[PDB]
Order: C-alpha cells, then structure tokens, then sequence
RNA sequence: GCUUGAGUCUCGUAGAGGGGGGUAGAAUUCCAGGUGUAGCGGUGAAAUGCGUAGAGAUCUGGAGGAAUACCGGUGGCGAAGGCGGCCCCCUGGACGAAGACUGACGCUCAGGUGCGAAAGCGUGGGGAGCAAACAGGAUUAGAUACCCUGGUAGUCCACGCCGUAAACGAUGUCGACUUGGAGGUUGUGCCGGCGUGGCUUCCGGAGCUAACGCGUUAAGUCGACCGCCUGGGGAGUACGGCCGCAAGGUUAAAACUCAAAUGAAUUGACGGGGG
RNA sequence: CGGCCGUAACUAUAACGGUCCUAAGGUAGCG
C-alpha cells in the first residue's frame, strides 16, 4: 500500500520470453508481468511488442504504489530488451539510471551442447 | 631475496598499524634484512568490497630478507583477522623511490 | 605506445592513474590494437592491472 | 554498461546512449558466444580462420 | 641452476686456472654438481618430466664429455670419478 | 510406434 | 541385443 | 527438375 | 521369383 | 645458432 | 696439433615450459530467509518438466565445485603430447652481447629406455556445470537418432595402469649451399635513421613436382644416418609371441577373390552451396 | 521383469510392419 516514489525495473530478456519485475531499492518485489503472461505464447512471446505490453502491465500491477522513480536493470541478450525501457517511460515514470546487468562468467561454467538443428 | 609486500587491514584497526609494522620490520631487521622502502598509505576507498569493507588501510613495504622470514610473514598475515588481504611479489633490484 | 616512448623499463600496478587508460569503462583491459601499445608492454600492462584488481586498486567490473 | 540520466534531456538521446555502451562492451555477442560450448579445437578453427580471411 | 658461487668454486677445484672453464674436467664436476642437486628436486616432484628432461641431458652430456675423456687420458679419468665419486 | 522395429 | 525395453 | 535428389 | 539374391 | 630452424 | 663443428663459463633478456603450494574476482547450481503472485521453462510449434505445499522474478546471507571474461594476437613457450587469472617456492630449456675456456668431445641410431591428447581401467577422494548410458516428451511411415526436459558413469583431485588419435605440416633427424618481397615476435650494436642475431606468418622467383603445389622454415641443389612402401580387397584381420587388471595394444600371415583400386587435374551435370 | 497377428522371389524362418496390454516386459552372460 505505502508509497515507494523511487523504484527499480529489472527486465529479464531472455530469447523465449521477457520478466519485467518492478521493486523497491531494497529489492522487494512490488509487482510484475511477463510477455507470456500478457496474451502472447510461442512464437509472438519472444517479440519486442510483448516485452512492452509486459512492461505497461507491470506499471499497472504498480500504480498503487505511485512510483516516480525507476533506474532500470537490463538483463539478458532478448528481443525486449529496448522496448520494456521505452514503455517504462511512456508508462509516465521518470528513467534515472539504465545499468545492463547481464551476468557474464569469467572464465566458470561449462555451457550445454551446440544444437545440431 | 628483494621483496614488495602489500597489506591491506580491516580500517577499524588503522590504530594498530604503526604497531604492526614495527612489528613486522623488526622481524625483518632481526634475520639481517633490510626495510628499502615503507610506505603507510592509510585508509583508501576500496574498487570493490572485502568482507563487506568499502575501506582498507594500506601498508607498502620493500624489503630485502631471506626466504623463511617473508614466509613467515606471510603466515602471519594469513592467522591476523586485521589483515583483510596481502600480496608479496618479488621484485629483481631494491625499490627505494617514491611510490605513485 | 605511450610506454616505449616514455621508456618504462617495468609498468607498476600501484600506478593506477596510468592503468585507468588501459581500462574501459566495463573495467575490462583495452586491445593492444586499440590503444597503440607495444606487445611486450601490453603484457606487463595486464599483469599490473591484474595485479592490481587484486589489490582492490582497480574494479573487476563496473558492477560490483 | 551503466548510462546515468541527465538532466535535461530527451528519453530517447538517454536510451541510445545505453544501446550505444551495450554496443561497446559487447554484452550481446559476449553472451550469444556463451550459450553453447564450443571445442576447443572449434575455437582454434573459427579464429584461423578469421585470421586467414583479414590477410 | 647452480648459483654464481657455486659454479666458480667447481672452475677453481677441478681447472687449470681461475678461467678455465672449458677443461673437461671442470665441464663434469658442473654437471655432477646439479645432477645431485636436483636429486633433492625430483625426489619431492617426481612428476616434473619437463624439468627430467633437462636432467637426463646433464647425465647424457657427462657420459660423453667422461668417455671422450677416458680414451683421451685414462689417469685423469680415474682420478676425476674418484674425486666426484662417481662409478664410471 | 517404439525401441521395438519401432 | 533388445527388442521388448531392452 | 524437384522433391525426389531433385 | 530367385536362388541368386532374388 | 643449430636444433631449432638453425 | 689446430679452432671453424660441438661444448663450458661470465652478463642480460622474453616466455600459458614443468612440478608444488596459496589466493582472487565473475558466473552457474544448491540451501536458508525477505518481498511478491501466476505463471515459469522450453520449441519451428509443442509437450514432458517446474509452480499456489508460492515457482519464475528480485533482494540478502550461506555452501560447494569447476573454469579463469577482458588482456589475446596465423602472439608466446615446450621434443612431441601440450601449456592461459594473480602470488610465492622448486625447476628445465631457448636466445643475445662481449670476451675467456676445452679441443672433434660430433651427426644419426636397429634393439633398449623414457615421455605421450581424449576416452578407458584400478584404489581412495570430490562432484557446481556439463554429459555417454538411461528415463520421459516431441518429430516421423518408423526415429533405438537429430530437437526438448531430466540424468548416471565420466569430466575434477591423488596415486597406479593404458600407450592409442586426421598423435597432421598427413612432410624423420643433422649439416651445407641456392634470387626476392611484405609482416609478427624477441634480443642487440650504432647516430626517429642505419644495421645485426633468434624464433615465427604470408606471398612469390629459379628449380622441383603427375598435378595440386613446395619455394632459404623446400617438396630446390647435395651429404650422413635411421624409419617405412611394393596392386585393390581379404586385413592391420587370423594364428603364435610379447605387453595389459581389462578394454585392448604391438608384432603379423594365408587361402580365396578382382582387373582394377588410387592420386591430381579437366569438361559437364548436379547440390536441401554462394552471387 | 508380456501376448497377438502379418511379412524376404524354393521351402522354412522372419531382420521388418501392425496391434493389445504393462510399473517395467529378462539385458550381459549362461542353458
Ligand atoms: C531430412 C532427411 O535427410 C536424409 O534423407 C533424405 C531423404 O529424406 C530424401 O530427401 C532424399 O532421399 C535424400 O537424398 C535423403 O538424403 C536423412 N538424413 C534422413 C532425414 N530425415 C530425418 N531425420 C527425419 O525424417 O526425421
Ligand atoms: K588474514
Ligand atoms: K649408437
Ligand atoms: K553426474
Ligand atoms: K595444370
Ligand atoms: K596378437
Ligand atoms: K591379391
Ligand atoms: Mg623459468
Ligand atoms: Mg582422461
Ligand atoms: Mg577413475
Ligand atoms: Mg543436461
Ligand atoms: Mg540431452
Ligand atoms: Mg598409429
Ligand atoms: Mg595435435
Ligand atoms: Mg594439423
Ligand atoms: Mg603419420
Ligand atoms: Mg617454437
Ligand atoms: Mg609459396
Ligand atoms: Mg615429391
Ligand atoms: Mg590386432
């Protein structure tokens, strides 16, 4: 119910699918919508268009809230990467910081298999 | 054997600095070796946290000594929690001038 | 290469205000093709960055 | 890639700047370069040959 | 490698001369001086094959510089393996 | 179809 | 080898 | 000349 | 059909 | 130089 | 005897050369919490799978393993296999500059000995990620596959074994000689210019080559020594020996059978190759 | 830790196909 003002969208863009995610500055979620969630399956999910329907959902979930603020966490190589951002602002809040916060190995890991398709 | 020894403490223990390095010098001195340079940078703001520390109070040192005692410093460093990180590297020739 | 023609016998990676021209703004170490460096400077370049990333002088990253 | 906003300034000038920093640090090919292991031996091939075709 | 010292110590026993070096003599007494010390090295590392390679040579090298020196001069071959203790 | 031939 | 599976 | 090769 | 094989 | 090439 | 081959010494240089130990940061996974709410994940599309017993997302704290982004380079080092964060300890080789030293001490090498990727094997650890096998879901006429979700050996460590790879430059080692050009890397002498060593990449001349190409790092011109070949298949198989815990390795036939098999290049045609 | 039914150009068998059921249909080896 109480009013945050200043609030943080992380946007996980993954090729298959978009997570917008707003929170405080502490991390805790407030709300958050997803390309899947929004009326787009398969092939229309991993689109531009429903990273933004996504997004504009999202500032819905929080409009109780009544968010000023939001410096934007970008995650991930996907297709709605620039569109949730561009939402956001249209959305009516105020972008401060834009960080990419895609987690990079130095090296770690050992990735799966090349797909022979 | 010529050596550049870092130390970094925990900066809540910046008062027990120039206690250590008196320290430290002294086990130095005490095998024949020698302090060439010695440098109390103090507190810096660190580019990453330790142990969640954003702060560390630096010590430069140049040193020539045998081998044991500057492994055995580095046993000292390793068992002192002051201590939040040190490194040692040689160096070829003795390093007198003012450090950057 | 600002090293050969300075002639800087060793790169030292407690000097932080000359490493942070090797440095992008990720952090990460600038190509040798990028900046004009000798090869053999660009090594003891690396090292000393390392070296002091180590040291907590220098970021790993710009996102710590 | 970390674009802080400033003040007086078009949304769309702020938002270019990132994709123009994520550009930069090369994120996108960094990461499509990471999702499937390459061989080493693959690895040694594809950079010969980038070296073969530059000559 | 042996050090600076150690290296002029075995050209002063077994050489003509402060300088003489080359000697056959001295070349052996080299040899043997880091063959056995590196028998400290390898009893510790025993799967350093890089670092053996490099002492299998030294063996290698004081076998031909000892059997060139055998048919050469037969006295100063009995008398350098006695002095190194060596079996041949 | 199955493992089993199919 | 089998054919039932194995 | 398709399907079936061509 | 043949005893050659067909 | 003689093994490495001279 | 000699110093020109081959060595030794002095000073310095570059290097992912090796062995041992320590440590750092990023990331994945898992665990425990906070916030939050209906999806997540995945694909060509799905479904299996995960999720209201609250996932996914996000934040905090913790655990553990493995690998070291950028630097990074037809860059470097190593006999080859190979070797990549940083630091220390131990250690091998190479190179250069001036000398000084030894005095043919050399080259090659059947047998022998050692080293030798990956997988694999033994004993004991470890196990994040990945992943043979395996399970389920798809696709399909079928689909014991490719694709998806999982997942055990294994991949990691210690010690021992195995001894093979398109272990390739498909090019044995050593030495000499024979037009050039453009680079990379690493020394060094001299006044950015002039040289002069080492290692290395590309182009090309004579010559060589069936041709393709190779071309001072030769596949040119020669010399020393070694290894190996003798039509295709049967077959690197059988049998015997030797080696191996095993898997197998190594040495290695014959009958029978065919009139070819093969290399390079040429003209077409063809391609779910390109323009 | 399964049945059924069909299928090869002499016959025979069935590598193959279809089908019903199962928690899974007995693998290596042996007989
Ligand atoms: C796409 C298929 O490609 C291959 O089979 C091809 C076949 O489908 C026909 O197009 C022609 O006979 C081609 O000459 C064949 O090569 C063969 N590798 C099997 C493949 N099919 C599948 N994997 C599948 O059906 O599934
Ligand atoms: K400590
Ligand atoms: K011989
Ligand atoms: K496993
Ligand atoms: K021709
Ligand atoms: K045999
Ligand atoms: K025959
Ligand atoms: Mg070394
Ligand atoms: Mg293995
Ligand atoms: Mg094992
Ligand atoms: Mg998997
Ligand atoms: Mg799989
Ligand atoms: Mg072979
Ligand atoms: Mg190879
Ligand atoms: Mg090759
Ligand atoms: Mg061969
Ligand atoms: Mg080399
Ligand atoms: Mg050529
Ligand atoms: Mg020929
Ligand atoms: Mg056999």
């Amino acid at each position: 119910r109480k009013q945050v003002s200043d609030g943080v969208a992380h946007i996980h863009a993954s090729f298959n699918n978009t997570i917008v995610t707003i929170t405080d500055r502490q991390g805790n979620a407030l709300g958050w919508a997803t390309a899947g969630g929004s009326g787009f399956r398969g092939s229309r999910k991993s689109t531009p268009f429903a990273a933004q329907v996504a997004a504009e959902r999202c500032a819905d979930a929080v409009k109780e809230y009544g968010i000023k603020n939001l410096e934007v966490m970008v995650k991930g190589p996907g297709p709605g990467r620039e569109s949730t951002i561009r939402a956001l602002n249209a959305a009516g809040f105020r972008i401060t910081n834009i960080t990419d916060v895609t987690p990079i190995p130095h090296x770690g890991c050992r990735p799966p298999k090349k797909r022979r398709v | 054997r010529h050596y550049e020894i870092v130390f970094m403490v925990h900066p809540d223990q910046s008062e027990q600095v120039p206690g250590m390095i008196e320290r430290y010098t002294a086990a130095i001195t005490g095998a024949e070796g020698k302090i060439h340079r010695l440098e109390d940078w103090g507190r810096r703001q660190l580019a990453y946290p330790i142990n969640k520390l954003h702060k560390a109070h630096y010590v430069l040192m140049n040193v020539e000594a045998p081998q044991e005692v500057i492994d055995e410093l580095e046993t000292t460093f390793r068992f002192n929690d002051a201590v939040i990180r040190s490194m040692v590297m040689r160096t070829k020739h003795a390093v007198t001038e003012a450090s950057p | 290469c600002r090293f050969t023609a300075e002639g800087v016998q060793e790169i030292d990676y407690k000097d932080i205000a000359t490493l942070k021209n090797y440095i992008t703004e990720s952090g990460k170490i600038v190509p040798s093709r990028i900046t004009g460096t000798r090869a053999k400077y660009q090594r003891q370049l690396a090292r000393a960055i390392k070296r002091a990333r180590y040291l907590s002088l220098l970021p790993y990253t710009d996102r710590h | 890639p970390v674009i802080k906003v400033r003040e007086n300034e078009p949304f769309d000038v702020a938002l270019r700047r990132f994709k123009r920093s994520c550009e930069k640090a090369g994120v996108l090919a960094e990461v499509r370069r990471r999702e499937f292991y390459e061989k080493p031996t693959t690895e040694r091939k594809r950079a010969k040959a980038s070296a073969v075709k530059r000559h | 490698s042996l050090s600076t010292e150690a290296t002029a110590k075995i050209v002063s026993e077994f050489g003509r001369d402060a300088n003489d070096t080359g000697s056959t003599e001295v070349q052996v007494a080299l040899l043997t001086a880091q063959i056995n010390h590196l028998q400290g090295h390898f009893a510790e590392h025993k799967k350093d094959h890089h670092s053996r390679r490099g002492l299998l040579r030294m063996v290698s090298q004081r076998r031909k510089l000892l059997d060139y020196l055998k048919r050469k001069d037969v006295a100063r071959y009995t008398q350098l393996i006695e002095r190194l203790g060596l079996r041949r | 179809k199955a493992x089993r031939a199919s």
